[PDB]
């Protein structure tokens, strides 16, 4: 992840979004079924609340 | 519909079926008539004012 604070953006749009399965009854990997991803700040900022 | 760029399929069929009915709910009113007023109604005796 280490990099120039402009592509740790732009991995932190293209790439960090998690992709849930959050359909169903309970949490799953992505079904690769192209449903919108969910951006994760703590991912970037490694600092959980 | 709207198009998408993303994998996930859209709908082939335009227009969705809908089924109706037609809920009738009749009312009705009596409204009595006393047959002395209808035997003075037609009749008139002339006999005074």
């Amino acid at each position: 992840a280490n990099k120039t604070l402009f592509k740790t953006i732009d991995e932190y749009l293209l790439r960090a979004k998690d992709c849930i399965r959050g359909d169903t009854d309970t949490q799953y990997v992505c079904v690769e079924g192209t449903e919108q991803l969910i951006e994760n700040p703590c991912r970037l900022t490694q600092e959980a609340l | 519909r709207v198009a998408s760029g993303a994998g996930l399929p859209t709908s082939r069929q335009t227009t969705i079926m809908v089924t109706k009915y037609s809920e009738k709910s009749p009312i009705t009113i009596p409204f009595e008539l006393s047959a002395a007023c209808l035997t003075y109604l037609r009749e008139t005796f002339e006999g005074t004012i």
